[PDB]
């Protein structure tokens, strides 16, 4: 019983560690179709939908 | 008779004021996990199949 506590408690941890840094984003944007802001090109960085 | 286990609440003065079958469904074998009778909302860990 105090082992899978452990495992657990660990195991617990690695949502939190994973929320603390993607997650500090309230609403989801749209991808944007313009790829070049003043030239500046962005079809690597964002997502090829 | 039949050997199944239960826990038991006493009183201050060792009146036995109530119990709860371990085995009669899953609600109420969660309960004799973390010792208590109102348990909060979430995921507890029980015992494995
Ligand atoms: C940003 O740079 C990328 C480099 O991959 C450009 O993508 C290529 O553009 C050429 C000519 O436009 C095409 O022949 C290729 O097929 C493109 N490759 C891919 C993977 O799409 C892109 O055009 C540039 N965009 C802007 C806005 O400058
Ligand atoms: C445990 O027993 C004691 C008796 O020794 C109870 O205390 C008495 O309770 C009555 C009724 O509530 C009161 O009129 C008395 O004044 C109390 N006496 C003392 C010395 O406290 C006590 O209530 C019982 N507790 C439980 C949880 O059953």
């Amino acid at each position: 019983t105090q082992l899978n506590r452990a495992l657990s408690g660990i195991a617990a941890e690695q949502d939190r560690n994973t929320r603390e840094v993607f997650a500090q984003v309230k609403q989801m944007y749209k991808t944007p179709t313009l790829k070049y802001f003043g030239g500046f090109n962005f079809s690597q960085i964002l997502p090829d939908p | 008779l039949k050997p199944t286990t239960f826990m038991l609440k006493y009183d201050e003065n060792g009146t036995i004021t109530d119990a709860v079958d371990c085995s009669q469904n899953p609600l109420a074998e969660l309960k004799c996990s973390v010792k208590s009778f109102e348990i909060d909302k979430g995921i507890y860990q029980t015992s494995n199949f």
